[PDB]
């Protein structure tokens, strides 16, 4: 249902996409402080 | 058919073939206990022990 | 979830290193983040663009504005600080997820991944298996619910052996995520501690910026860089422990070849000797299980055990017969006795030894089973019938039929299909052997222990032989009945068939004789004979029949005999004879000399008349003339009134003459296929006709009275 949709390259570019809101959430936090 | 000798489950749709080529991707053998149920002369066997 | 058990002790320990490599490069970097500055202050006396470093102590007075000291740190920081000691947690933070990325590589990969869930699952029903702890402890009753839970996770063995034992994916993918880990800790090893000593408290950057400040050189301090130094030491040895631990791994699996799985200890020990080694795909999870646990591998090996899995099956085949179904299963043959005839069965259930009142078994097609002790409650059995099984056999049992059987029947393809056990039956008295038993150079030695059946008396043979065999010639002097069936080969008594001067009884059926030997006559105490099949065209020999003062019978049926010879006249002492599907055309008056004859079934021939000396065979009662030229029948065969039932059907017989009525005995009659016109008012008055005796096309037999016709129906109803 929530798991088996997925192939190898969906859940590759699930863990970029969490990696890339990382990156963005991160470089906001430090444009908000230290900019 | 070749495997289980049941010339039954011909064929599909598109969409039909689109999820069964994900689930071959995500897994090649659920396709295979998937399509049982598909089957006509499987279907035969299951109405004949039932009756 | 329950994917702990895969996990070996150093793959947890990784996991842990991991932990705490991100967890501290996480607190390097947020820290990095807001409390890295460094302290910069420019140098007045600069000797080749360096600091020369040339009443109480008075301050050193710079005249510089505090924003002229921030924009001076923060471009020392960004041009003259090394860029490791910028970044070295961001760094450990992404070693420790590709890291973490090479762990779970095959574990959110969802081609091995799949497999992996299939193994695990069927690993833990396996342990948990209430079938499996009953077979350990084998080294019973069972629910049939539980037989079907057992066998289809038997199935499922089966299903995932085919799957998986050919793959040889997830050691692979293991194998490079381990090469990875080793060689990136490696890398990581090398280049860190190269550039450890980089960080350093107190820096001096020359960033050449005068017409801003006017100053050249300046002493600057990072407060974090012992900090950072104490962080870069704790990682590397966190990094040197997860390396030993990495190359831990790979070494044992290089020494341990885990791609067949020796599985001979455990089979050894239990002796569960159908415990194979499993291929690679198998191996490798089996090794890693052990890993965590040896027990749970034992615990699956009972349901690769072939022993288990039939034992298994033969628990549910005792589970599903009631000994309802096999007394219903019981019958009746034609000798009244109780058969229960067992065929295409896979094994024994032994409630079917609890019915004593069996009397016959006959068993086909049934592998190889082994006789338990039960046996012996089976008291009624006398008879037996084994077809085509290499069935084994205990010592009481053996015991228990040895007083216990009275005869026996095998049907047999192959020679080993006859238990050697047989010659230690000794109450055995009748013996039937079917198929070819025919062999070179060795022909009737295997069944050379006959002579050991001392009680043995009845004898029936179907195996195609051309010689008589030299073990059966010897016990043949206790035998009172020899049977053969050749089927097709001719036989040579080679003179050996007059020994046996006991036999009563002789049979030779299509054993293609095509004559009569001398020896036959020898058998003093032989009454009856059957010659079917055996081309015989003439008979002539029957004179020698005199020497035989108990002949009571003959058949010589199913031959060429188209004529009588006289000589059987001599022959009074006959009561039947069948000498039907000949080519007979007269009835000599000489036949009628052997006025004991009863019986005769003389149909399919080319006979077309009665003799009138009918009525000299008086004892007569049945006689058999269908498909025969039969157009008149002689007032004499009405003299004997004592004649019980007639088979005189398929004739060309115009009339039935009127003395019908003379048959008071006449019981059963055939008259369908004759070309009668109507029937005698006579028939009609015999005491015992039926209609059911009356075998008549029913338009001929409308020509009846219909008085006849009531009586008729009322005693069939009656």
């Amino acid at each position: 249902a929530f798991r088996v949709l997925k192939p190898w390259w969906d859940v590759f570019t699930d863990y970029l996409s969490v990696a890339m809101l990382m990156i963005g959430v991160f470089g906001c936090t430090l444009q908000v402080m230290q900019d | 058919r070749q495997e289980t000798g049941i010339d039954d489950i011909p064929d599909v749709k598109n969409d039909f073939a689109f999820m069964l080529h994900m689930i071959d991707q995500y897994d090649p053998l659920y396709s295979k206990r998937f399509a049982v149920f598909l089957s006509e002369v499987s279907e035969n066997k299951l109405k004949q022990l039932n009756l | 979830p329950a994917y702990r058990i895969l996990k070996p002790w150093w793959d947890v320990f990784t996991d842990y290193i991991s932990i705490v490599m991100l967890m501290i490069a996480v607190f390097g970097g947020t820290l990095q983040v807001t409390q890295d500055k460094m302290i910069c202050l420019p140098c007045k006396w600069v000797t080749k663009d360096s600091c020369n470093d040339s009443t109480g102590p008075t301050g050193i007075k710079y005249d510089l504005d505090r924003h002229q000291y921030n924009y001076v740190d923060a471009v020392c920081y960004e041009n003259r600080l090394h860029w490791f000691a910028k970044y070295f947690p961001y760094l450990v933070l992404l070693h420790t997820l590709i890291f973490l990325a090479c762990s779970n590589f095959w574990f959110k990969f969802p081609r091995t991944s799949s497999k992996l869930e299939h193994f695990v699952s069927i690993l833990l029903k396996c342990f948990d298996s209430p079938w499996t702890t009953r077979a350990l402890s084998e080294t019973g009753v069972l629910d049939k619910k539980e037989g079907e839970q057992a066998k289809a996770l038997f199935e499922k063995v089966k299903k995932f052996r085919t799957h998986v034992e050919e793959g040889d994916i997830v050691y692979r993918l293991y194998m490079r995520q381990t090469i990875i880990k080793v060689i990136k800790f490696a890398l990581i090893i090398c280049y860190t501690v190269y550039y450890v000593h980089n960080i350093k408290f107190d820096v001096d950057c020359t960033v050449d910026i005068e017409s801003l400040t006017g100053y050249r050189t300046y002493r600057c301090a990072h407060p974090l860089a012992t900090l950072f130094k104490i962080l870069a030491s704790f990682y590397i040895s966190l990094v040197i422990f997860y390396g030993l631990i990495c190359m831990y791994t790979l070494w044992w699996m290089l020494r341990r070849s885990l791609k067949k799985y020796s599985f001979e200890s455990i089979r050894e020990e239990s002796s569960y000797s159908d415990i194979p080694d499993v291929k690679n795909d198998f191996a490798f999870m089996l090794h890693l299980i052990d890993q965590y646990d040896p027990l749970y591998s034992k615990r699956f090996a009972v349901f690769l055990s072939e022993v288990s899995e039939n034992k298994l099956r033969q628990l549910n085949l005792n589970n599903e017969w009631t000994l309802d179904k096999l007394r219903q299963r019981l019958t009746k043959n034609a000798q009244d006795k109780l058969e229960l005839h067992l065929f295409m069965l896979s094994g024994i259930p032994d409630t079917v030894f609890d019915l004593v009142e069996l009397e016959v078994l006959k068993l086909e097609l049934i592998p190889d089973v082994t006789i338990p002790p039960s046996i012996a409650q089976l008291t009624g059995l006398k008879e037996l019938w084994l077809y085509h099984t290499a069935a084994k056999i205990e010592a009481p049992a053996l015991a228990f039929l040895r007083e216990n059987l009275r005869a026996l029947h095998i049907k047999f393809t192959d020679i080993k299909e006859i238990p050697l056990w047989i010659y230690s039956l000794k109450t055995l008295e009748e013996l039937h052997l079917t198929g070819n038993l025919s062999a070179e150079n060795n022909r009737y030695i295997v069944i050379d222990g006959l002579r050991e059946l001392k009680r043995l008396k009845v004898l029936r043979l179907k195996s195609n032989l051309s010689k008589l065999p030299q073990v059966v010639t010897d016990v043949g002097v206790h035998l009172q009945k020899l049977s053969i069936n050749n089927e097709g080969t001719k036989l040579i008594v080679l003179n050996s068939l007059k020994k046996m001067v006991n036999l009563t009884e002789l049979e030779l059926i299509r054993c293609d004789l095509e004559r009569i030997p001398h020896s036959i006559f020898s058998l003093h105490n032989l009454q009856e004979i059957d010659l079917k099949d055996n081309n015989l065209k003439t008979i002539e020999e029957i004179i020698s029949f005199q020497h035989l003062h108990r002949l009571t019978c003959l058949k010589l049926w199913y031959n060429h005999i188209a004529y009588i010879p006289i000589q059987i006249g001599n022959l009074t002492n006959l009561e039947r004879l069948y000498l039907n599907r000949n080519k007979i055309e007269k009835i000599p008056t000489q036949l009628f000399y052997c006025r004991k004859l009863r019986y005769l079934d003389l149909s399919h021939n080319n006979l077309t008349f009665l003799p009138a000396d009918i009525g000299l065979l008086q004892n007569l009662q049945n006689l058999a003339v269908t498909a025969n030229r039969i157009e008149a029948l002689p007032p004499e065969l009405f003299q004997c009134r004592k004649l019980r039932a007639l088979h005189l059907g398929n004739n060309v017989l115009q009339s039935l003459p009127s003395r019908v009525g003379e048959l008071t005995n006449l019981t059963q009659i055939e008259l369908r296929g004759n070309r009668l016109e109507c029937l005698p008012v006579e028939l009609g008055e015999c005491p015992l006709l039926k209609r059911s005796g009356l075998v008549v096309e029913e338009d001929l037999f409308s020509t009846l009275p219909p008085e006849v016709k009531e009586r008729l129906w009322r005693a069939d109803k009656e």
